[PDB]
């Protein structure tokens, strides 16, 4: 049915134009709902033809927005699901050994994955209380709804200061701090020009992240590199509160347009005037935190050093799917 | 095989084929010895393979030879051979061995095709000494239509830097020899450092040519990435802790002092390049426990 | 000497062993029945759980029985195996091992009681004893077994060893 | 219902969660003598935990397992109530009581986890006597493999590194390091030792005795003088009351400080532990979960007067003696376990099986 075609096309259009939906978990859930729709409304009987199909949409998607690693690695994971179920049932060539039984199993596995994907905020939130010992000064940055859920869960049984830098290109730290203080955390907004002066007085640095690569190194909302570099100069322990699907298996310099440059209007508004002729304004939104400044990923399975993250690739994505 | 035409088979395998690595040569010799053994007993052959490893490592004691010997020794026997006549089970031995040799042969091209996607063009690769792995990754980088400068050291004992410079300017890539002593100087203008590692100890560090450690620590100071290329017939179960603990059987490769290798910690290394993939240098240990099983 | 009557163990014959060293190819096991048969039992594919073997030395020292498969008396190597052995064979080998250990302890008491301080002396004594014992019925090492079984009437009808008198008293005092 | 041991003093500001217990008010005060609500082995164990009679991690685990063996021995069963779930149902209270007496360390966590997994996984199709005897044999197999054989494997791994002439350093009454040094000096390697000890529990004298009774040269010095001897020290061989899920070695309260001053003096720091202590949780800083002893044992008898003689009166003087302390995985150069001489950061990838 062409309904799948129009749905996929509307999806990739929304991805190119402007984030849809906004919440990263919501985008992963939407990607999975779409991918399930492909496994109920297309022509396939083999497994190899379905892997080619999934790659033929995943290439389009991961080339639409090179910084939407969520949908990319979600397609990678459904590919891994295909590999696993086809190999367990029939079994390196993929043959059309059998039929719809495989599809029922695939739909069931995708339903399980989607259920694990929708209840991850609550997992990390229940994992908070063990980490936020009372009277900390937890320095976040930006607005990452997982970190807000983490903190306003942990502050239901303890008390701690919460510095929050705001992202200076366009301030979202403000909304995070407002949502925090509506739960009474004694939070402290500030512009992130002062991450180094007000770091010596910080106990633990709790940052979200947009995407975890396969070095452990991540790609997180801008100015978080310098926050991590300070919080390693002051050897405070970072905490990358990222669920497990914000995990692409690329590698740091194996990606061009790593960042995501947005309309330089936000950095130097058009109202400025003539001097907008001889100035190259850069508005990088995402910055590349190397893996040796991070300390402890807080994923839905528990805490993990960065040196365990590579193993997660070997347990989530197939080694021949790192090119989608 | 009375260990005299065996060492000569090894030396002739070297002299005839000059480009091929040392460990793969030792494993080819050991597999040829597996075939021409004239003994139908398995435990009488495992001891034979050990004695053969010994008479090889006696002449060319590179860490590669012993690493590959143990890898061979272990990989020829995985499944339940269920020794019946020691002939069909030996056929399983031999087929697994030839498969292993296939993988050892294609590993180098795998390394190139997996790594040369990290030399962002207009950079300045700095390398230490001649090693066909870095040479092949640069060859299949400039074959992917890129351009970059390459500084090569000298490595004073055997100036393999000059040889690398020759065989690298042979490809219209701007090459430069630069005093190994000056590894601290030009380290200011090398956006990354590539060295081929002739040994991968358990923790992640590398046992490489003499000048590797100082380069690793300089490039860690000024925060230049230290990419190391080293493959699965070079994983060593060793585990030193200071440059004094690399066993003396390797440090001289012969029998005012100066060694021929040295250790480099798993903190000064940015990313290992193995045929198993690209590994955070803490992956060497899980991959070694795994590969070895 | 030897537990079974043979001077070297024979092909396709189950025995017991104590492991000595695990390694790459296989796990060495010392069959303490035919003069320390150092047989390197095969390592399987899924038996290669030595990856995460919790304290591998937990298996390095024990008593486990295996069946010989391929043997060669040029390097003295006796490859064993433990894959498709049935529990009836297992219990039979255990009973044979118990009887053989009893016979070996009796023979060692005879040796250390007969001034057989020289190793060749114990060799000849145990060989003569085991020959005259298990050759009268073509039974594998059942001399002391049948002796201790029929020891309610007469356990020393095979006492044609006209050398020592402490052997008979020791046999009749131990089997009683 | 078993009461709640009441705290003692005022926990420091950053410790509104870790309880501060004293030794004087043993919980036994509010329990019957023919111990009724719990089993007598459990109260005996909790009471020799409280008074601080069982110190090391391996020792705590061994004693706890003997206690559990006793409990199983005198276990019986309510009618039509399956033993499978019911044993855990009745073993959780004793665990909470032990937590009251002195919080379950990491070794006890692993041990009770193993035992509960074993209890839930034994089929209801067994007789009482047979299930009990099988459980006891399994616990004994545990003690033999995880903590007794592990010592031998670890000694055999470590002996291949202890060269001749190098002055290995230690810390605290760590059973495994004393065993290593005994078993590697009764082998031939002539070396020295330099024990480092730490008030208020001078738990360094234990390893000092257990070493000099075995002929080893030695030297003893308190922990703050560490930065003095490290010029000569040529290895370091700490302990581990846990290994968290990222390599950060939890220990006594001096191990991190030693690892740090050691790296600063550039000497290898090779903590050795057994595969069972490797826990599942992970903590980064030394405050999210610890233990606080009776602080009143800090007061040292100087001159003629204990300088902290009266301690509760000064409302602006609050005491603490942390018991546990986390060294980060960038200062560890080795974790010797039976599963190998694994390196620091790659403990979770390789020991989660």
């Amino acid at each position: 049915g062409s309904e799948l075609s129009e749905r996929i096309e509307s999806f990739v259009e929304t991805l190119k134009r402007g984030g849809g939906p906004r919440s990263s978990e919501e985008m992963a859930r939407e990607t999975l709902g779409l991918l399930r729709q492909i496994i109920t409304d297309h022509r396939w009987s083999n497994a190899g033809e379905l892997m080619e199909l999934i790659r033929r949409e995943g290439r389009r998607m991961t080339a639409a927005q090179p910084s939407e690693t969520t949908v990319g690695n979600m397609v990678r994971r459904v590919l891994k699901i295909i590999r696993e179920e086809y190999g367990r049932l029939h079994g390196n060539e993929d043959f059309s050994f059998h039929y719809a039984q495989l599809q029922s199993n695939i739909i069931e596995a995708i339903n399980e994955l989607l259920v694990e994907l929708e209840g991850t905020m609550e997992n990390i939130a229940a994992q908070a209380l063990e980490h936020i010992h009372s009277n900390e000064v937890i320095m976040t940055i930006g607005f990452s709804r997982t970190v807000e859920a983490f903190l306003k869960e942990a502050a239901r049984k303890r008390k701690f200061h919460v510095i929050v830098a705001e992202c200076a290109p366009f301030c979202q730290g403000h909304e995070m701090a407002v949502n925090l203080s509506k739960a009474g955390i004694e939070t402290t907004v500030m512009t992130d020009a002062a991450i180094f002066a007000v770091m010596s007085r910080v106990n633990k640095v709790i940052i979200g992240t947009k995407t975890i690569l396969a070095n452990g190194a991540l790609r997180a909302v801008t100015g978080t590199h310098t926050l991590a570099l300070a919080a390693k100069h002051h050897s405070t322990p970072l905490i990358v509160c990222a669920p497990m699907f914000k995990l692409s298996p690329q590698f740091p310099n194996e990606e061009d347009s790593f960042h995501k440059f947005v309309a330089p209007e936000e950095v130097l508004p058009f109202t400025e005037g003539d001097i907008l002729e001889k100035v190259s304004v850069h508005c990088p939104v995402f910055d590349y935190v190397p893996p040796e400044l991070i300390t402890l990923f807080i994923s839905n399975i528990g805490g993990n050093a960065p040196s365990y993250i590579y193993r997660l690739m070997s347990e989530l994505y197939h080694p021949d799917d790192h090119v989608l | 095989m009375d260990d005299k035409e065996l060492i000569e088979y090894f030396k002739s395998q070297m002299k005839e084929d000059p480009d091929m690595a040392s460990a793969v040569a030792a494993i080819r010799t050991l597999l040829e010895f597996l075939k021409r053994d004239k003994g139908e007993t398995i435990q009488g052959l495992r001891a034979n393979l050990t004695s053969a490893i010994e008479t090889l490592c006696g002449v060319d004691s590179s860490v590669a030879v012993s690493s590959g010997g143990e890898l061979f020794l272990r990989f020829i026997s995985l499944a339940s051979l269920e020794y019946s006549d020691y002939s069909k089970c030996k056929k399983i031995m031999i087929e697994r061995g030839e498969l292993f040799l296939r993988r050892i042969s294609l590993s180098r091209n795998k390394i190139a095709d997996l790594c040369h996607t990290f030399i962002k063009d207009g950079a300045t690769i700095l390398t230490h000494a001649y090693s066909r792995v870095v040479l092949r990754v640069l060859e299949a980088a400039v074959a992917a239509k890129k351009r970059f400068s390459v500084y090569v050291t000298e490595s004073q004992p055997d100036l393999s830097g000059k040889k690398m410079a020759k065989a690298l300017c042979h490809l219209n890539v701007p090459v430069t020899v630069v005093l190994d002593a000056a590894v601290g100087y030009i380290m200011e203008k090398a956006d990354l450092v590539i060295v081929g590692a002739e040994g991968v100890v358990e923790n992640g560090g590398i046992i490489n040519k003499i000048g590797t450690n100082q380069m690793a620590v300089c490039a860690k100071a000024q925060n230049k990435p230290f990419y190391v290329v080293a493959e699965s017939f070079k994983f060593v179960r060793l585990f030193p802790l200071n440059q004094q603990d690399v066993p003396d059987k390797f440090k001289y490769k012969a029998d005012e002092e100066h060694p021929w290798v040295d250790y480099t910690a798993p903190s000064l290394i940015t990313l290992l390049f193995t045929d198993l993939g690209v590994l955070t240098p803490s992956a060497v240990s899980d991959e070694l426990i795994k590969l070895y099983l | 000497c030897r537990f079974y009557q043979h001077k070297f163990p024979e092909v396709e014959d189950v025995v017991m062993v104590n492991v000595r060293s695990i390694a790459e190819m296989g796990a060495y096991v010392s069959l303490l029945e035919y003069n320390n048969i150092e047989g390197m039992i095969l390592l399987s594919e899924l038996s290669r759980r030595r990856i995460r073997s919790i304290n591998k030395l937990i298996r390095i020292g024990r008593n486990e029985c295996v069946v010989v498969i391929r043997v060669d008396k040029e390097k003295g190597y006796i490859d064993l195996s433990k894959r498709r052995v049935s529990p009836e064979e297992a219990i039979k080998c255990e009973d044979k091992f118990t009887k053989s250990k009893t016979v070996y302890s009796i023979l060692r008491h005879v040796a250390e009681v007969l001034e057989y301080t020289k190793d060749e002396q114990l060799e000849s004594l145990f060989q003569r004893t085991a020959w005259v014992f298990d050759d009268k019925y073509k039974r594998p090492g059942y001399g002391a077994y049948d002796a201790f079984k029929h020891a309610v009437s007469d356990p020393s009808i095979l006492d044609s060893l006209d050398l020592n008198e402490d052997e008979r008293e020791v046999l009749i005092n131990n089997i009683n | 219902q078993v009461p709640t041991r009441k705290d003692y003093g005022s926990k420091v500001s950053l410790f509104s969660h870790l309880p501060q217990y004293s030794r004087q008010n043993s919980l036994t005060q509010f329990m019957s003598i023919p111990s009724s609500v719990i089993h007598p082995a459990m109260v005996r164990l909790g009471l020799q935990y409280s008074q601080g009679l069982v110190s090391g991690s391996n020792a705590r685990c061994i004693a706890l397992l003997r206690a559990l063996q006793q409990v199983i021995q005198d276990y019986t069963t309510p009618p039509n109530e399956e033993l499978s779930r019911d044993l855990v149902n009745k073993l959780k209270p004793y665990m909470s009581f032990l937590t009251q007496c002195r919080p379950l360390s990491a070794s006890m966590h692993n041990a009770i986890k193993f035992l509960n997994k074993e209890i839930t996984s034994v089929g209801s199709s067994k007789r009482e006597e047979e299930a009990k005897s099988e459980l006891r044999a399994a616990i004994d197999r545990y003690v033999q493999e995880k903590i007794v054989l592990a010592a031998q494997a670890i000694s055999r791994f470590a002996y291949q590194k202890i060269s001749n002439g190098d002055v290995i350093l230690v810390y605290g009454c760590s059973s495994l390091v004393s065993r290593i040094l005994q078993e590697a000096w009764t082998e031939g390697r002539r070396f020295r030792v330099v024990v480092v000890d730490s008030r208020p529990w001078l738990e360094g004298r234990h390893t000092l005795r257990s070493l000099v009774h075995a002929g080893v040269p030695a030297s003893y010095l308190l922990i703050p003088a560490a930065s003095y001897v490290l010029p000569e020290v040529s290895k370091v061989l700490l302990g581990a009351h846990a290994l968290l899920a990222n390599g950060s070695v939890m220990s006594r309260v001096g191990t991190a400080q030693l690892a740090l001053v050691a790296r600063a003096h550039n000497v290898p720091v090779l903590v050795c532990c057994e595969t069972y202590k490797f826990c599942e949780r992970v903590q980064t800083d030394a405050f999210v979960s610890n233990e606080l002893d009776d602080p009143d044992d800090l007061q040292c008898k100087r001159g003629e007067h204990v300088a902290l003689a009266n301690w509760q009166n000064h409302a602006s003087l609050r005491l603490l003696n942390l018991v546990y302390d986390v060294t980060p995985p960038e200062l560890v150069d080795l974790v010797i376990t039976e599963l190998g001489m694994i390196p620091c950061s790659s403990v979770p990838v390789v020991l989660r099986v």
